[PDB]
């Protein structure tokens, strides 16, 4: 896997999921 | 009703997705077993998982998130179907447990 994906680009207290980058930009 | 078999609208689908990709970012959740792309109208797919067990890691860790930056968002749900059936392996429907 990608090293350090996913990638979590920033935390949203009411959505874990939100800002999460499961893989780099082919 | 939870299910083995999820399904997965890509909203906002700008790169090709394709069995590989699939595989690639849900085995990690839990054991792939079969993929289905769908293509005519946006793209959404569907993952069969071993077990509804793998099937919840892959919802609750995906559900949200984007493949890629930006850009397809997944909304994950559980499928119609309990089980895929898939005659042919390649980037649009794929067998793990049956190589042809």
């Amino acid at each position: 896997y990608p090293p350090g994906y996913p990638m979590q680009a920033y935390v949203d207290p009411s959505n874990p999921n939100a800002g999460k980058v499961l893989l780099p930009t082919p | 009703s939870v299910n083995s078999v999820l399904l997965f609208t890509i909203l906002n689908p700008i790169y090709s997705i394709t069995t590989d990709v699939l595989y690639t970012i849900c085995n990690p959740c839990g054991p792939v077993q079969r993929i289905v792309i769908f293509r005519k109208n946006g793209v959404q797919a569907m993952v069969e998982f071993d077990s509804v067990q793998s099937a919840q890691r892959a919802k609750a860790s995906l559900n949200g998130a984007d493949i890629y930056s930006g850009c397809c968002t997944l909304k994950i749900e559980y499928a119609k179907p309990t089980r895929l059936n898939v005659f042919k392996n390649d980037q649009d429907t794929w067998d793990y447990t049956n190589p042809n």
